[PDB]
């Protein structure tokens, strides 16, 4: 009613509610998967078709070679927001030759998407991201959100039914960080299959896996390319 | 009253909501992606005899490798077909080389949520374009239809309607769509779904249609091709 | 001109030269080069006159208004920081050669040198000035380390009449000035106070 | 070195130009033409420059084309003459000068024939006759020996021509040919180019 | 000299109620005379002229910028505007170009349009003005028009004495420099009346 | 700067097993006179990095200052990363082409010397944005006079120990002593190791003066 | 209605849309700091919203310069938006006058600026409250608290969150100005302890700071051996 | 009066093949008559398929080399592929000629394999006029080795010689020998040369010493 | 450099040689100074490679554009007309270029000369660079409106041979090109030692 057109106006219980709506449009997003071993961060995306003649949509973003996003809201808002750290990225290894630590670019993004939080007839981003990074601390799991809060992770899901996978991590989670590659990815897999309907399955045409390591720069994965990965599952 | 860039309770911008719904107020428009090259057909929506049917151009040029199929608040389409057009040249000047359909898509769609009121230039955008587009080209992927909406969403698509009808076409291009289909068969098809769909009795001046394939650049059918692709249907 | 500050325990002695000169014209006699800053900081001025008197008012408002704002007695660091500060970003347009010397109670006496171009260093003691060059060789010799005040304000007024006597861009009065916890000493030596060594007559 | 020269009769102002664009040691145009027509009673003739010439004449041109446009009936001589000295002295000390010196003839319906002349500076003088160029040089004593206010037309043309044939004389710069037009009540006429 | 680029000369002289104003004719390019009959006076009320010397192109703008706003003066204040507020004001006008000045130095010649009371006053090129009880003079023959006004002006003098004194103050300094004369162009200005008139004068 | 006011004279640097090695004299000279006498020309940037500068001192006071405080801003975030020598070279050489093109040069030749992961750094940075490493360094007259005497050692004995090392720049400075008219005979010794950075001074030189006496 | 700008008092002269922001903080869980004889202990109850989430997971706990610290609560990316600047404001000093900012300037400096956010329709209120604490031998051991009015006061204890109070009243039994940092962050965590709701909110995470003497005037994280001892000191104290 | 410019030397030489491009340069940095180092390589790798050689001013070397790298990530990014040799090779020239009034003082030569596989060259002014060439010497000592390669790579002059293809192993042959010469008479050149030969399988290295004096 | 272009009844020849230099040294003898702006326009390099370059391909992306908003090909009075344009605000800075914009439209045959002064002019005739005055000699003595197109190409690769001949600065190749109503085609490529052989022994 009065208290929710305005990210500038304060609730009476203290709630900004354009900065929770902003984040239904995260919620409502195709489900994503994060998760890392001690030298790999994986992620997994459903991806939509709008109907059975549409490509699906993509969900998985280069960064630089050591950083990739999958995104969840507004495609737009993720196009800019990914634009930004692509940016940050670069001025990085201009300025320093060396990669931007993946905390802070994280932190860079909690700093930009602030901003239209706290000023009249701006707005929340409405986007939520997970960030797979490798750096000389290790692999990452990032979260961003359009609250402008993030969290370092474990692992994690975003959008629609992510709960079921959230779940799923947390049941296998002490099994991740001595995981090869191979079973990182197909716990990602199994957990964003919780997502699914009960008809419904993993396929090349609606999965998108991300991938970087010690060893491997972020690589995306796609269509026929997904295949290797969805074989001996179940 | 609230503003511009106000989020729904549901996680949509009210603004690019009700921009869609501007776009069912469009004449419907096709695209089909076949191995042979993409055609773009759309009803022109003659609205008086006194009109003149070639100033109606709902497909347009947007390089010798791309066309572009609009639906909506055409006058608005106007800014984004502009902007395509100096994108692919800029690409060239730049480059020396040919703009990707993909890529082409990509540029306009960044203009996509660019508006709002306290922020930006005097007269900045203040609000979204009431406009759905259907770029199809063919580059190095080979022949590629995308089809971009008003939230700057974009996405590749093997066929696809835009506009009043899309519901309805969608299901016939569904029913008639397959992969090895021949560019002549993609033709024949988007003209009998037309055909369903348009209120008005299809004829050889109240559509246009228009085709890019490996071989050639850009091109709009004539009358006489109209005429000739309209006998069988 | 010729400037100079020398470091005691417990306090600072600052003098100056006092003539101003256009060309070989002197245009002010009897020249006050020594500037307060704050109630125990003042700065010795060398160079453009309009650039020294511009420079150290704006340091006087921003010193000022610093230390009502902390309510505490400023530092000299500080002062020489805020100096130093102006004087680098506008070295292509400032001609300043500056000593800054005072005590507070954390770092007690002391003297930093600001020379053109904008560096700053504390030192013993400081000089500056087109007068300086001829009194390095008399400062290295003479300067002790451990000097009274009594001895520090001797030591200063020899080598300001040195250099008076030497450098036609310097003359007038010894304006001389001591700084302690206590307060603010001034003095002119004039006319026949001024340290005398006779010329090398036969 | 470019030429441009106006005689002012009684009910008509006469202008002539060169047809010469050089460049170093070389004619690299031999049909050049050095008049703008502003509106159906005013030529305005520029020389100077390379750029600034053609830049600053044709804004005049389409700003005086405006002007007719926005009124519904056209600037007279004078005032196009004092629009194009403002334009050029508010341009002088800018950082876009135009290098430009010019003569502006006109009929007006209630004033009659005008000749203005203009240097880059932009001083602005009326006269009955004016020239500039190398070539005024040796041709304004000419005019002043010969020139009356009651000048016809025919006479008039053959003074040019004397102004020009001592050119052809005396002046060390090949200039062979001109061209020449007259404005009256009627509007702009073409002559014939005077040749040699 | 941007001064000498043109020539010219101007000069205005005090009688007993009544000013004369007086200016040379060329109009000139270094030694090439363009035009005769070249204006360097201008009206700026019914009893109040200013003369200016220096680059015509100047000459031209700052009579033409200073009659903008003298009308607009006059429109808002309901009056003729008083000699020694049109020196201010012009003054004002080329002072604002302080840093990339106007090449005019002009003066000013007018009755009081309440009191009739006579006023001259010269400026420079960077608005400095100067009042003065006899004439002042301006132009690339300064030093000649300084020679005969010197010699030959005399306080209280009636309009006709006037009109002969500035007349052979003008004639004999402008037939002394190159580039100034062609013709002089006199106004004498009374409470009653304006007369203008044309010399015989020199045209080499 | 368009014209330097107090200037130092050359740094020296070179790498060792374990380590890098700079010097650099504690003179600032108003053109010919030596003026300030007891400054340092060379900075501890972080642990694992050093720097020294020649050229203007107030233009040096200033890059202290900036750097200082970007480590400082890097510390507080407490996240496991920092800058790596190579890293503060690149900057620097980022920093000096930038004012460079600017046509505001910061008038200074520095070196940076490192030891991160094993490996000894040693970078040149000039006041055009000239920039490289090599296994010894030396800027102004060194580039003359000590820079010989670096590369002949290192080409019979590529790697030096700590102390051979530490010899051969105590003669170059002896050298520079002798021959640049800007030198002056009180100077610093910076070392990096994995142990961190360690600045000693003052030092001097032993000097001979014999050929006094052999002239006739 | 009176309650939806910072530009508008209420009739009886109220900022509503400044209350409004002051309930975020008071939502928040609680964070503690304590001034003791030579220095300041830092101390949040940081509730774990997943077990997915890596243990350090948003800090409430930040270092703004080398010897300032800073604990926070309500809105995080409010209070971070505020460390930024905190930050900007110290390096700023230091550039400017040359040596390290005196805490009480830093809190003023930074209170002014969340003051300018409480007047504006432009702008919101910021959604936190935050203590900044240092330690040096010349201005021995302080502590500042600001809350999103931009009011800044001096404590020798404060707490800020839900359990604001419970907590004040643990604080104030200690005699903390005979006390060390090392006793004191054992009583810092033995508070935590008791004002924590363990049926209501389920999991958490001790955060634990200090700038002391023993840590030469330096803002640090307490050592994971000393959290660990406190933490088994402060639950069997529950007891 | 500051000037913003030095020279530092370098040579560079590229040689377009049937199914090879090489890209070879001198190691040595120079200023004034002194040497900086004499490992300091005048190649860059920007592909697979893609060198660039650079020398002339090294302040400007080194940024140029920093941009060409950030443009080849953003246009990677905004389009999804690699940049071919072409289009970097178009993209350099516009990127020269955005500092027409305040130009790069550098002289680049791209060496790399075309969309068919095939050897190619560009090369380029300091304000990035620019065209394809067979093979092409740039720097310090490019008027001594130009001639060499227009009479042995372009049979310029010669009669009665079959005009065969350019092997390898003979193009390898010619850029040691020119190197050498130039070494000879070129003050700036020395030290060693750094060969890069870019073919289908990638881009491997040789080097061989130079004289030091 | 040589560069000539003429207009005659069968359209516009447009000729140059290929040699560019550096001082006096001579960096290629290869270079394309027949600008392929489009298939119905050219442009010729003389002055600075890059400044004819560069500003004739931003020619060539604005008459790209100009077809695509108003549906036809622009005339070679107005794709001349923006090239002056583009260039006339760089006045004083050093930008060299001399070139000449080469169509034909609605008027016919179209020749404008374009520079970096701020010249634009029609003609029926130009020569641009260092060896112009040579080429003008040769082409003034040999040019007709009505020359046969064999005729008219004979003229242009002659006058460029002699300028060639004459002029340090010119040298390498003659390309030779026609401008027709249905756009430009490539004639010749003759290299100048043996346009040699063929006009002597
Ligand atoms: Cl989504
Ligand atoms: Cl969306
Ligand atoms: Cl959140
Ligand atoms: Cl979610
Ligand atoms: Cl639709
Ligand atoms: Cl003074
Ligand atoms: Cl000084
Ligand atoms: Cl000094
Ligand atoms: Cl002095
Ligand atoms: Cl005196
Ligand atoms: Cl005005
Ligand atoms: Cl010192
Ligand atoms: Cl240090
Ligand atoms: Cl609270
Ligand atoms: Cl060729
Ligand atoms: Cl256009
Ligand atoms: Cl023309
Ligand atoms: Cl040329
Ligand atoms: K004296
Ligand atoms: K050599
Ligand atoms: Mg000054
Ligand atoms: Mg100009
Ligand atoms: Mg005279
Ligand atoms: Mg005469
Ligand atoms: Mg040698």
């Amino acid at each position: 009613n009065q208290y929710d057109n305005d990210v500038t106006v304060w609730s009476p219980q203290g709630r900004i509610h354009q900065i929770e709506y902003a984040m239904e449009a995260v919620k409502q997003g195709s489900a994503t998967v994060g998760l890392k071993s001690k030298t790999h961060a994986v992620l997994v995306a459903l991806k939509r078709a709008q109907s059975e003649l549409a490509a699906h949509q993509k969900k998985i973003l280069h960064v630089d070679n050591h950083i990739g996003i999958s995104i969840a809201g507004l495609t737009a808002d993720a196009r800019l927001l990914c634009n930004f750290m692509r940016q940050e990225c670069l001025d990085s290894r201009f300025v320093f030759d060396r990669p931007l630590p993946v905390s802070r670019l994280v932190s860079l993004i909690g700093s930009k998407t602030q901003i239209p939080t706290q000023r009249y007839g701006r707005r929340p981003y409405g986007v939520g991201l997970l960030i797979a990074g490798y750096d000389d601390m290790g692999p990452h799991i990032f979260q961003t959100c359009p609250s402008a809060n993030y969290f370092d992770c474990r692992a994690m899901s975003i959008g629609a039914r992510s709960q079921s996978a959230r779940t799923y991590l947390e049941r296998h989670m002490s099994e991740f960080m001595e995981c090869n590659l191979n079973e990182l990815v197909k716990h990602g897999l199994r957990a964003l299959r919780e997502t699914l309907p009960a008809e419904q399955d993993l396929t090349t045409k609606n999965v998108s896996i991300g991938i970087v390591g010690k060893d491997l720069e972020f690589t995306i994965y796609d269509d026929d390319d997904v295949s290797p990965f969805l074989e001996g599952l179940e | 009253d609230r503003g511009v860039n106000t989020f729904s309770p549901e996680g949509r911008l009210f603004q690019v909501e009700y921009a869609i719904e501007a776009i069912k107020l469009g004449s419907t428009a096709i695209g089909i992606q076949t191995s042979e090259g993409v055609c773009l057909a759309v009803e022109k929506r003659i609205t008086s005899p006194l009109m003149e049917p070639s100033s109606i151009e709902k497909i347009v040029e947007i390089d010798a490798h791309i066309g572009c199929a609009m639906s909506g608040l055409i006058a608005d389409a106007k800014t984004l077909i502009d902007k395509a057009r100096v994108e692919t040249q800029n690409h060239w000047f730049t480059y020396n080389e040919t703009m990707t359909v993909e890529s082409v898509t990509q540029a306009v769609s960044n203009l996509a949520l660019q508006f709002g009121e306290e922020d930006a230039d005097p007269g900045a955008m203040s609000r979204p374009f009431g406009v759905a587009l259907l770029f199809g080209g063919v580059d190095e992927k080979g022949p590629q239809l995308f089809h971009m909406d008003p939230s700057g969403t974009f996405v590749q698509c093997d066929a696809r309607a835009i506009g009043s009808a899309s519901e309805g076409a969608q299901s016939s291009l569904q029913e008639v769509y397959h992969k090895s289909m021949t560019l002549k068969e993609a033709i024949k098809s988007s003209l009998i779904i037309l055909k369903q769909v348009m209120e008005e009795k299809l004829n050889a001046t109240n559509i246009e249609l228009a085709t890019v394939q490996p071989g050639q650049n850009f091109h709009m059918f004539t009358k006489e091709e109209l005429e000739e692709v309209i006998k069988d249907i | 001109t010729t400037i100079m500050a020398v470091q005691f325990d417990g306090g600072v002695v600052l003098g100056a030269d006092s003539r101003t000169t256009t060309g070989s014209y002197i245009a002010n006699r009897v020249t006050d080069k020594l500037t307060p800053i704050h109630d125990r900081i003042f700065c010795c001025r060398s160079g453009s006159a309009a650039d020294t008197q511009a420079v150290a008012d704006a340091v006087t408002y921003q010193l000022g208004f610093h230390s009502i704002e902390l309510n505490e007695p400023p530092l000299v660091h500080t002062a020489a920081s805020l100096f130093k500060e102006m004087c680098y970003r506008y070295r292509e347009d400032l001609m300043a050669g500056i000593i800054i010397a005072g005590w507070d109670p954390q770092e007690g006496g002391q003297v930093y040198s600001v020379p053109m171009g904008g560096m700053m260093v504390r030192q013993s003691f400081a000089i500056g000035g087109s007068g300086s060059s001829y009194i390095y060789g008399y400062v290295d010799a003479t300067y002790r380390e451990g000097m009274t005040k009594e001895e520090c304000l001797q030591f200063t007024a020899n080598a300001l009449a040195l250099a008076m006597e030497r450098d036609g861009s310097s003359g007038g009065v010894i304006r001389l000035a001591a700084i302690a916890e206590s307060g603010v000493e001034r003095q002119v030596l004039l006319g026949d106070q001024i340290p005398k060594f006779a010329v090398a007559t036969l | 070195m470019e030429y441009l020269i106006g005689i002012q009769g009684p009910d008509y102002v006469l202008v002539a130009s060169d047809r010469v664009a050089a460049s170093n040691i070389v004619q690299m145009k031999d049909d050049h033409d050095k008049m703008f027509k502003m509106s159906e009673k005013i030529l305005l003739l520029c020389v100077g420059e390379a750029g600034d010439t053609v830049q600053f004449a044709e804004y005049i041109q389409k700003n005086v084309q405006l002007y007719k446009m926005r009124n519904g009936y056209e600037l007279s001589p004078t005032a196009a003459a004092n629009f194009t000295r403002r334009n050029l002295a508010d341009c002088l000390r800018s950082r876009t000068p135009y290098h430009v010196n010019l003569l502006l003839a006109g009929y007006d319906e209630h004033e009659g024939p005008a000749l203005y002349y203009m240097d880059y500076l932009a001083a602005l003088a009326k006269a009955p006759f004016a020239a500039h160029g190398y070539g005024a040089f040796l041709t304004l004593s000419i005019l002043d020996r010969y020139y009356t206010p009651t000048i016809s037309r025919e006479r008039a043309v053959e003074l040019l021509r004397k102004c020009l044939e001592e050119l052809q004389k005396r002046f060390i710069l090949n200039l062979p040919t001109f061209s020449v037009r007259i404005i009256d009540k009627n509007g702009i006429h073409d002559l014939d180019n005077i040749s040699f | 000299s941007i001064m000498s680029y043109n020539g010219g000369a101007v000069m205005a002289m005090k009688g007993k109620n009544c000013v004369a104003i007086a200016a040379d004719r060329r109009f000139g390019i270094q030694a090439q005379m363009v035009t005769t009959d070249f204006q360097k006076i201008f009206p700026m009320g019914d009893r109040l002229y200013i003369g200016l010397a220096g680059l015509a192109t100047d000459v031209q703008t700052v009579a033409q910028r200073l009659k903008f706003r003298l009308n607009l003066y006059e429109l808002k204040e309901g009056r003729q505007i008083k000699p020694y507020t049109l020196m201010s004001m012009v003054a004002n006008l080329l002072y604002e170009k302080r840093f990339g000045p106007y090449y005019t130095e002009p003066v000013i010649a007018g009755l009081d349009p309440k009191t009739f009371k006579p006023f001259i006053c010269s400026l420079d090129l960077i608005g400095c003005p100067m009042v003065t009880d006899d004439f002042v003079v301006s132009g690339t023959c300064a030093e000649q028009m300084y020679g005969m006004c010197e010699s030959l002006w005399e306080p209280n003098m009636d309009p006709d004495h006037l009109f002969e004194t500035i007349s052979q103050a003008m004639l004999n300094a402008v037939d002394r420099d190159a580039v100034s004369g062609m013709g002089v162009i006199v106004h004498i200005i009374e409470k009653d009346k304006i007369t203008t008139r044309t010399l015989k004068a020199r045209m080499d | 700067t368009q014209n330097p006011m107090v200037t130092g004279t050359s740094v020296l640097g070179v790498k060792f097993e374990g380590g890098v090695v700079i010097a650099a004299d504690m003179l600032g000279s108003y053109g010919s006179l030596a003026r300030f006498r007891n400054i340092s020309r060379i900075m501890r940037v972080n642990n694992s990095t050093m720097l020294g500068a020649s050229g203007d001192y107030a233009d040096f006071q200033y890059l202290k200052q900036v750097l200082g405080q970007m480590v400082i801003d890097e510390e507080l975030l407490g996240d496991g990363h920092s800058y790596s020598p190579r890293a503060i070279h690149s900057w620097l050489t980022r920093a000096m082409y930038s004012r460079r093109s600017k046509m505001n040069p910061l008038w200074n030749t520095m070196v940076i010397g490192g030891y991160a992961d094993g490996e000894s750094f040693l970078g040149y940075v000039d006041m055009l944005g000239v920039a490289y490493e090599a296994p010894s360094l030396a800027t102004g007259y060194g580039a003359y006079l000590a820079q010989p005497l670096l590369r002949e050692v290192l080409e019979k004995q590529p790697v030096l120990s700590q102390t051979e090392a530490r010899d051969l720049v105590e003669r170059c400075m002896r050298v520079l002593y002798y021959r640049d008219a800007r030198s002056y005979n009180r100077f610093q010794i910076a070392t990096v190791t994995e142990k961190g950075v360690e600045i000693e001074g003052p030092l001097s030189t032993e000097t001979n003066w014999d050929i006094a006496h052999m002239i006739s | 209605g009176y309650d939806l700008s910072a530009s508008t008092f209420s009739p009886d002269g109220r900022v509503f849309q400044v209350e409004y922001a002051m309930k975020a903080v008071e939502n928040s869980s609680t964070a503690i700091g304590i001034r003791c004889k030579d220095g300041v202990v830092f101390g949040v109850e940081k509730l774990v919203l997943s077990k997915l989430y890596e243990e350090g997971s948003n800090k409430r706990l930040f270092n703004v310069d080398r010897h300032v610290g800073m604990a926070v609560a309500g809105l995080l990316a409010d209070a971070r938006s505020l460390a930024d600047i905190a930050r900007e404001e110290a390096s700023n000093f230091r550039s400017n006058f040359g040596y390290n900012i005196p805490l009480k300037h830093l809190a003023d400096r930074v209170a002014m600026y969340v003051h300018a956010y409480t007047l504006y329709s432009a702008v919101r209120p910021f959604g936190c409250s935050f203590m900044l604490g240092s330690y040096s031998v010349n201005d021995g051991a302080q502590l500042y608290m600001i809350d999103p009015s931009g009011v800044s006061y001096g404590y020798w204890g404060c707490a800020i969150g839900k359990a604001r109070q419970a907590a004040k009243t643990e604080i104030e039994k200690l005699q903390m100005k005979e006390m060390t940092c090392r006793d004191i962050v054992k009583e810092v965590a033995k508070i935590i302890y008791i004002v924590h709701d363990e049926v209501k909110d389920k999991a958490f995470e001790l955060e634990l700071s200090w700038v002391g003497e023993l840590t030469n005037g330096r803002h640090e994280i307490v050592p994971k051996d000393i959290r660990e001892e406190a933490e088994k000191y402060a639950k069997e104290s529950l007891k | 009066r500051f000037s913003p410019y030095v020279f530092n030397g370098g040579t560079i030489l590229a040689i377009a093949g049937e199914d090879f491009a090489i890209v070879a340069s001198d190691t040595r940095l120079s200023e004034g008559f002194s040497i900086h180092t004499r490992d300091s390589p005048k190649c860059y790798k920007l592909t697979d398929k893609t060198v660039i050689g650079c020398s002339g001013f090294h302040g400007d070397c080194l940024t140029l080399t920093k941009i060409i790298e950030a443009r080849l990530k953003m246009y990677k990014h905004s389009n999804n592929k690699a940049m071919t040799t072409g289009a970097i090779a178009a993209m350099l020239s516009t990127i020269l000629y955005s500092r027409r009034f305040f130009p790069y003082y550098v002289y680049n030569i791209i060496g790399g394999l075309d969309e068919e596989g095939k050897g190619a060259v560009y090369s380029f002014d300091p304000v990035g006029s620019y065209q394809r060439d067979s093979f092409k010497a740039g720097g310090s000592a490019s008027a001594m080795l130009q001639p060499l390669l227009d009479n042995q790579v372009g049979f310029k002059n010669m009669q009665n010689v079959e005009h065969v293809p350019l092997s390898l192993d003979r193009a390898m042959r010619l850029v040691k020998d020119v190197f050498i010469s130039a070494a000879e008479r070129d003050v700036y050149t020395g030290d060693a040369l750094r060969i890069c030969i870019v073919t289908k399988e990638g881009i491997r290295e040789e080097t061989v010493s130079l004289r030091k004096d | 450099t040589t560069t000539l272009a003429f207009k005659f009844r069968h359209g516009v020849i447009v000729a140059a040689d290929s040699r560019a230099t550096a001082g006096a040294y001579i960096a290629s003898q290869t270079v394309k100074k027949v600008i392929e702006i489009n298939p119905y326009l050219l442009g010729t390099m003389a002055g600075g490679a890059a400044d004819c370059s560069f500003w004739e391909r931003l020619l060539a992306r604005q008459c790209r554009i100009y077809e695509l908003r108003n549906k036809e090909r622009i005339s070679v009075a107005a794709a001349s007309k923006l090239l002056a344009n583009m260039v006339y605000q760089y006045k004083g800075m050093g930008l060299s270029m001399g070139t000449m914009i080469c169509g034909w439209d609605k008027r016919g045959p179209g020749l404008y000369y374009v520079d970096s002064e701020g010249n634009r002019i029609s003609g029926a005739t130009f020569s641009v660079g260092s060896g112009s005055v040579y080429a003008y000699g040769v082409m003034d003595r040999g040019y007709s409106y009505d020359l046969e197109v064999e005729q008219a190409y004979d003229l242009a690769r002659r006058a460029i041979y002699q300028a060639t001949y004459r002029d340090a600065y010119s040298g390498g190749a003659v390309n030779l090109y026609h401008v027709r109503e249905d756009g430009w085609i490539r004639v010749s490529s003759d290299n100048v030692a043996d346009l040699h052989e063929k006009y002597s022994g």
